[PDB]
């Protein structure tokens, strides 16, 4: 037998407010 | 032990709810919201 | 016939146990 485990997410932030703004700021 | 896909979230808790159980529901709950809502965050609906 | 149960944290799975699983 063997068990099967669930790990829960942790994961690193993406954007800064929902949003990049290096690129934005850019364009800008 | 077969794969059974795990019918309706709180299909556990609804027999003899306890703390480590409920804790896994809400675990695994904000973990699917999480995930869905930051491909709809960043990208969109289809149209 | 090993009927699934509920789950529990892994640490005290692996613990009652008392084997390498």
């Amino acid at each position: 037998s063997i068990v099967r485990n669930y790990k829960p997410l942790i994961n690193r932030l993406k954007h800064y407010n929902g949003y990049d703004i290096n690129y934005i700021s850019k364009i800008g | 032990p077969p794969e059974t896909k795990l019918p309706y979230p709180t299909y556990w808790s609804d027999k003899k709810a306890d703390t480590d159980t409920l804790l896994y529901e809400q675990i695994i709950q904000r973990d699917k919201i999480n995930k869905y809502s930051l491909i709809r965050e960043t990208n969109g609906y289809d149209p | 016939p090993p009927k699934p149960q509920k789950p529990v944290p892994l640490n005290v799975l692996q613990d009652q146990y008392k084997e390498g699983i």
